[PDB]
C-alpha cells in the first residue's frame, strides 16, 4: 500500500544523483580536459619524435632486410639448386627402387591375392555350409521359438486381461470417491487461497 | 587416508572369513576354519579419497561374551552376512540385529544385508524374503558370493557410503525426525 | 582353546584349533591365504621372561599346550614389517589423483597401500607408502 | 490403501511372471542347447577346418612372408648404401655451405645486431626520456585525479550517508509492517500446507 512511499524514496536516491550529476561532469569534464590536454604534452612529443623513430627504424630494418634478402639470394637460390640435386638424386634413388620394389610388391600381390582365390575364396563356400545349418538351427528353433512366443502371447494376454479388469474395475472405484476427496480438498484449498491472497 | 571402522557379524557355516580373505588377500578358502579374532586391515581407494577398511572377525561359533561387546561398540559399520541354503542362518540375524541394537546403544545403526553362496542350488531362502526384510529395518541387501567374487566390493562400499551420509545427516537433521502434525478440522 | 596367532609387522589372526595339531598345522591354514614361504620365516613364542628377545620354537610344537599364549611368526631370512606391493589393476571408478594438479586415468596403485599414482608420479612423490 | 492395493496388483503380476519364468528359461534353455549342440558340431568344421586349413594357410603366407622378408634384406642392403653414399654426399653437400655461408651469417649477425644496438642505444635513452616524461605527466596529473577523486569520493560518500541513514531508516521502518504482514500471511499459508496436504 506503500508502493508511493518507498518510490518516493527511491526519486529522491534520483534527485541526490542529479545533485551529484551537476558538480561532478563539470569537474569530470576539466578533469578530462586536464587528462586530453595532459597526454597531449606526452603525445605531440610521442608523435613528432616518432618520426625521428619509425622513419630510422624501418630505414635500419630495411637495410637489414635487403641484407638478408641479398643472402637469401646467395643462400636460399644456390641452395634451391642444392635441393633441386639432392632431390633429383632422392628420386633417381626412388625411381630405382618405386619400379623394381613396386613391381615386386604387385607380383607379392598377386601371390597373396591368388592364394585368397584358394583360401579365402572356398572358405566363403565352406562357411556357406555351416552358415547354412547354423540358419537351419535358427530356423527349426526359430519356428519353435516363435510357436512358443505365439502361445507364451495368449498366456500374457490372458494373465494381462485377468489382471486389467479388476485392476481397471478397483481403480475406476477407488477413482471416484478420492476424486471427489480431492476435489474437496482442492475446492477448500482455493478458497482459503483466495482469502490469504485477496 | 580416512580410517572406517568395519565389523562383520553372522551365523557359523555363511562363510563370513571367506569374503574377508577373497577382499583383501584375493584368495578363497574351503576347509571349514572357525574364526575367533581376525583383524583385516586393506587401503584402498572409495570416492576419490583413500579409504583405510579396518575389518575384525567375529566367532560364528560363541555365545554372549563381554569381550564381544567391547570391541562390537568400537565397531561403525556392520555387515549382517548369512548364508541363504541355510534357514537358520536367515532366522539368526534377528538375534545379531537386536544384539547390536543394544551394544551401539541405538535403535538406528549402518548394518547392511547380504546373502552368501547366492550361487548355489541349495538356495533355499528366496531373494523376495530379504528384500522385504531389508526393507522393513530400512537397510539394503546384497546377493554376494565369494566363490564367484561378485558383489564382494560393492557391498563393503555400500557401508561406507551409507555411513558418510549417516555422519552428514547428522548435521543435516539433527535428530529433529518430524516437526509438526494436524488432523482434518 | 584360544591360540593367539600374530604375524609379522602388526597382524593378528586368532583361530580355533583341536584334536591334535601342531603349530604348523595352523601354519599351513595361513601359508595358503597369504601365499607366503615358511623358509623365511620362523616360530616365535611369548617372551617368557626375557630381556627383549624372541623366544624361537620349533615347527612340530603342539598349539593346544600354547592355549592363551602368543605366538608369533617373523623372517628371519626376509624383512619384516608391510612393503609396497605395485598393483597394475585397472581402475572401475575415476577417483581423481589430488596428489597432482591433473586427472588420473589408467594409472596405478598399491595392493598392500592405497597410493594412486600417475606414470610421472612413481618417480615424482619422495614420501613413499611410509606412515607410522 | 491407494498405494498399497495398487502394488498388490504388481505383486501378483510378478507371482505369475515367476510361474511364467520357469516354463520360459526351461524352454529357452531347451532351445537354447539345440542351438549350441549344433554350435557344437558345426565347431567339428568352424574350428576342425580351420585348424586344419591353418596349416596349409599359414605356411604358404609365411612362406611367402619369408620370401618377402628376403628381397626386403637383399634390397635392403644395397639400397641403404646408396642412401648412405648419396646421404653423404648430400650431407657433405650442405656442410660446404653451412660453413662458409654459416660462418657468413654469423657476420652478418654481427652487423645486424650491432645496427640495432648502436642505433637502440641512443633509442632506450631517449625511451627513458620519453618514460620520464610520460610518467612524470602522468605524476602531476595523477597528483590531481587523486585529489579530485578524494573530493568526489568525499562528496559520494555525503550523499551516500543520505542513503545508509535517512533513506535506510525509512526503507527498514517501512519494511517492519511489511515484513510483519508477510509473517500474518506464511503463517496462514503454512496451516494450508498441513490443512491440505496432512
Ligand atoms: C623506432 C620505434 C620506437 C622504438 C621501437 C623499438 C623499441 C625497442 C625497445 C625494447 C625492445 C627490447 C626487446 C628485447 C627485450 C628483452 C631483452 C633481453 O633482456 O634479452 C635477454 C636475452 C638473454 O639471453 P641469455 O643468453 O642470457 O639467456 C638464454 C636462455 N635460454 C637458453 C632460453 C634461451 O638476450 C638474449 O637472449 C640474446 C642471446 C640469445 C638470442 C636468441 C635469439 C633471439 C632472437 C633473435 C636474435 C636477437 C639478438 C639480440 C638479443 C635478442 C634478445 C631477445
Ligand atoms: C566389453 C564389451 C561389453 C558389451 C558387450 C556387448 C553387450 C553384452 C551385454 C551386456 C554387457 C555384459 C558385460 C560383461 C562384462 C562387464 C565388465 C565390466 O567392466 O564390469 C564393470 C562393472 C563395474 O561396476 P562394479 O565394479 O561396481 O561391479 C562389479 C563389482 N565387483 C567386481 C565386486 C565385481 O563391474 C561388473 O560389471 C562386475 C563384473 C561383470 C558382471 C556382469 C554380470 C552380468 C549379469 C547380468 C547382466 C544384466 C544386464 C542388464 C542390462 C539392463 C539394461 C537396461
Ligand atoms: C527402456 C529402459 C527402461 C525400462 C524400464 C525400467 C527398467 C529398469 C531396469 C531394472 C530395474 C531396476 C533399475 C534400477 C533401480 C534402482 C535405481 C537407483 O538405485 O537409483 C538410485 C541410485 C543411487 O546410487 P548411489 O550410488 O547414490 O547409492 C547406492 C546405494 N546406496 C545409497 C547405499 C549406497 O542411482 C545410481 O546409483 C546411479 C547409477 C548410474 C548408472 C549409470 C550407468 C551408465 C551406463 C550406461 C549408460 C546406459 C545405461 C542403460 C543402457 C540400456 C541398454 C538397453
Ligand atoms: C557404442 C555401442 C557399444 C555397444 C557395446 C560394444 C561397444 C564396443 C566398443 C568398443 C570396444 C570395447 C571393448 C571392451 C573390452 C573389455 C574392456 C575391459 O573391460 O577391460 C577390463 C580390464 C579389467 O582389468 P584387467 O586386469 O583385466 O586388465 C588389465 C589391463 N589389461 C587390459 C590390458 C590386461 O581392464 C582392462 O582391460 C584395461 C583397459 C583396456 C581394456 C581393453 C579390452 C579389450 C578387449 C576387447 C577389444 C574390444 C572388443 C570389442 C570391439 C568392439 C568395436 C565396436
Ligand atoms: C564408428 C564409431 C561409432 C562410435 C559411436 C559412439 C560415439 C561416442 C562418442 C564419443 C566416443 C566416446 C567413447 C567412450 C569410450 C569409453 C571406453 C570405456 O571403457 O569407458 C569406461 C568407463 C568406466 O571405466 P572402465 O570401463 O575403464 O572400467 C570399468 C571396470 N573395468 C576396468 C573392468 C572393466 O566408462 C565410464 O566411466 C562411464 C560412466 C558413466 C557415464 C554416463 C554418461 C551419461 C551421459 C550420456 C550418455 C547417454 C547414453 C544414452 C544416449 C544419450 C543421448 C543424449
Ligand atoms: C547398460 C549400458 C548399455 C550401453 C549401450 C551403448 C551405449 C552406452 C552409452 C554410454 C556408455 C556409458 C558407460 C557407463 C560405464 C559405467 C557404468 C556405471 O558404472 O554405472 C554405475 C556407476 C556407479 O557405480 P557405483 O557407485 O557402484 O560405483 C562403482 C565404482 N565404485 C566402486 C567407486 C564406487 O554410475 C556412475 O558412476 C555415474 C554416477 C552415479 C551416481 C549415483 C549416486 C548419485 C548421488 C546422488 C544423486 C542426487 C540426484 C539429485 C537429483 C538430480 C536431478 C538431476
Ligand atoms: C552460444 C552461447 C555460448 C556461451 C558460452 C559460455 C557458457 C558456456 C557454457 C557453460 C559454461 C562452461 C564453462 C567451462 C566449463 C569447463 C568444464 C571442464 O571440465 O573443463 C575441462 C576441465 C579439465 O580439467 P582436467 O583435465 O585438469 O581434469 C579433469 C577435468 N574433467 C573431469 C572435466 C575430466 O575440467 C576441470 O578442470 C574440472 C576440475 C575440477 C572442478 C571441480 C569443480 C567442483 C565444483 C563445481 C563443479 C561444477 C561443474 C560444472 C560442469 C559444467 C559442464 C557444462
Ligand atoms: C543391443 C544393442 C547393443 C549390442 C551390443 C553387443 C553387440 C554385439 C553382439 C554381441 C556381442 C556380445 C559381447 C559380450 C558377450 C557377453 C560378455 C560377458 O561378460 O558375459 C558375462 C557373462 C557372466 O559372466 P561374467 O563373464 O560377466 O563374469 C566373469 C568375468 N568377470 C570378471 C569379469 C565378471 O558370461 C556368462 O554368463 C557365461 C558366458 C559363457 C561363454 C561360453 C563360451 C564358450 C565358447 C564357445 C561356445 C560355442 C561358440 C560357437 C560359436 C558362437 C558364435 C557366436
Ligand atoms: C485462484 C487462485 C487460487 C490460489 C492459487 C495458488 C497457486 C497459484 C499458482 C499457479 C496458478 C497459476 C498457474 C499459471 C500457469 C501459466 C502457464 C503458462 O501460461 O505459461 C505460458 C504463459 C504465457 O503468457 P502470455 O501469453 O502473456 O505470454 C506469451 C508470450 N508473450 C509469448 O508470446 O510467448 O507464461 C506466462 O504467462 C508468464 C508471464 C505472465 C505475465 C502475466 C502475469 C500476471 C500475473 C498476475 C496478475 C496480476 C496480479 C496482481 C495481484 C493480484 C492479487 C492481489
Ligand atoms: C550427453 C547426454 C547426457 C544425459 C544422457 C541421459 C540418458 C542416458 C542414458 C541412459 C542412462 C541409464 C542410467 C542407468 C542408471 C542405473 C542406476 C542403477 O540403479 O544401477 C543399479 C545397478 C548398479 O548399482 P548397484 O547398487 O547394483 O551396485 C553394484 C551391485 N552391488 C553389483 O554387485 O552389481 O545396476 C543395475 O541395477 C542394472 C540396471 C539395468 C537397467 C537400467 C535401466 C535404466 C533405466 C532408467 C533408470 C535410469 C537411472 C539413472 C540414474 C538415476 C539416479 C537417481
Ligand atoms: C562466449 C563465451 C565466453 C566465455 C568466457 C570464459 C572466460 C573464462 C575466464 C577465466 C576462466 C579461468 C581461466 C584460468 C586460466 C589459468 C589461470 C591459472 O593458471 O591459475 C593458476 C593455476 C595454478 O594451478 P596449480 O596446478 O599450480 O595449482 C596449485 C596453485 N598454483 C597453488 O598451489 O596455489 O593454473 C592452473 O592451471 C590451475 C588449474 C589446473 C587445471 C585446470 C583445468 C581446467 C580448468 C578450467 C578450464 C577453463 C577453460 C576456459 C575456456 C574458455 C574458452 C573461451
Ligand atoms: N560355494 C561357496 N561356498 C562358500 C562361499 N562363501 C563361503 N563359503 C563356504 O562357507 C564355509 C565357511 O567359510 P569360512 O568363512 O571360511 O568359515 P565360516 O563358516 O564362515 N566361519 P568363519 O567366518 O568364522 O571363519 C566354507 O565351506 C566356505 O567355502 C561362497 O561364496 N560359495
Ligand atoms: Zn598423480
Ligand atoms: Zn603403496
Amino acid at each position: 500500500l506503500k508502493l508511493l512511499d518507498n518510490w518516493d524514496s527511491v526519486t529522491s536516491t534520483f534527485s541526490k544523483l542529479r545533485e551529484q550529476l551537476g558538480p561532478v561532469t563539470q569537474e569530470f569534464w576539466d578533469n578530462l580536459e586536464k587528462e586530453t590536454e595532459g597526454l597531449r604534452q606526452e603525445m605531440s612529443k610521442d608523435l613528432e619524435e616518432v618520426k625521428a623513430k619509425v622513419q630510422p627504424y624501418l630505414d635500419d630494418f630495411q637495410k637489414k632486410w635487403q641484407e638478408e634478402m641479398e643472402l637469401y639470394r646467395q643462400k636460399v637460390e644456390p641452395l634451391r639448386a642444392e635441393l633441386q640435386e639432392g632431390a633429383r638424386q632422392k628420386l633417381h634413388e626412388l625411381q630405382e627402387k618405386l619400379s623394381p620394389l613396386g613391381e615386386e610388391m604387385r607380383d607379392r600381390a598377386r601371390a597373396h591375392v591368388d592364394a585368397l582365390r584358394t583360401h579365402l575364396a572356398p572358405y566363403s563356400d565352406e562357411l556357406r555350409q555351416r552358415l547354412a545349418a547354423r540358419l537351419e538351427a535358427l530356423k527349426e528353433n526359430g519356428g519353435a521359438r516363435l510357436a512358443e512366443y505365439h502361445a507364451k502371447a495368449t498366456e500374457h494376454l490372458s494373465t494381462l486381461s485377468e489382471k486389467a479388469k479388476p485392476a481397471l474395475e478397483d481403480l475406476r472405484q477407488g477413482l471416484l470417491p478420492v476424486l471427489e476427496s480431492f476435489k474437496v480438498s482442492f475446492l477448500s484449498a482455493l478458497e482459503e487461497y483466495t482469502k490469504k491472497l485477496n | 587416508m580416512t580410517e572406517y571402522k568395519l565389523v562383520v557379524v553372522g551365523a557359523g557355516g555363511v562363510g563370513k572369513s571367506a569374503l574377508t580373505i577373497q577382499l583383501i588377500q584375493n584368495h578363497f578358502v574351503d576347509e571349514y576354519d572357525p574364526t575367533i579374532e581376525d583383524s583385516y586391515r586393506k587401503q584402498v581407494v572409495i570416492d576419490g579419497e583413500t579409504c583405510l577398511l579396518d575389518i575384525l572377525d567375529t566367532a560364528g561359533q560363541e555365545e554372549y561374551s563381554a569381550m564381544r561387546d567391547q570391541y562390537m561398540r568400537t565397531g561403525e559399520g556392520f555387515l549382517c552376512v548369512f548364508a541363504i541354503n541355510n534357514t537358520k542362518s536367515f532366522e539368526d540375524i534377528h538375534h545379531y540385529r537386536e544384539q547390536i541394537k543394544r551394544v551401539k546403544d541405538s535403535e538406528d545403526v549402518p548394518m547392511v544385508l547380504v546373502g552368501n553362496k547366492c550361487d548355489l542350488p541349495s538356495r533355499t531362502v528366496d531373494t523376495k524374503q530379504a528384500q522385504d526384510l531389508a526393507r522393513s529395518y530400512g537397510i539394503p541387501f546384497i546377493e554376494t558370493s565369494a566363490k564367484t567374487r561378485q558383489g564382494v566390493d560393492d557391498a563393503f562400499y555400500t557401508l561406507v557410503r551409507e555411513i558418510r551420509k549417516h555422519k552428514e545427516k547428522m548435521s543435516k537433521d539433527g535428530k529433529k525426525k518430524k516437526k509438526k502434525s494436524k488432523t482434518k478440522c | 582353546n584360544t591360540i593367539r596367532v600374530f604375524l609379522p609387522n602388526k597382524q593378528r589372526t586368532v583361530v580355533n584349533v583341536r584334536n591334535g595339531m601342531s603349530l604348523h598345522d595352523c601354519l599351513m591354514k595361513a601359508l595358503k591365504v597369504r601365499g607366503l614361504q615358511p623358509e623365511c620365516c620362523a616360530v616365535f613364542r611369548l617372551l617368557q621372561e626375557h630381556k627383549g628377545k624372541k623366544a624361537r620354537l620349533d615347527w612340530n610344537t603342539d598349539a593346544a599346550s600354547l592355549i592363551g599364549e602368543e605366538l608369533q611368526v617373523d623372517f628371519l631370512d626376509h624383512v619384516p614389517l608391510t612393503t609396497h606391493n605395485f598393483a597394475r589393476k585397472t581402475f572401475l571408478k575415476l577417483a581423481f589423483c589430488d596428489i597432482c594438479q591433473k586427472f588420473l586415468l589408467n594409472g596405478f596403485r598399491c595392493q598392500t597401500c592405497g597410493y594412486k599414482f600417475h606414470e610421472h608420479c612413481s618417480t615424482k612423490v619422495p614420501t613413499m607408502c611410509v606412515d607410522w
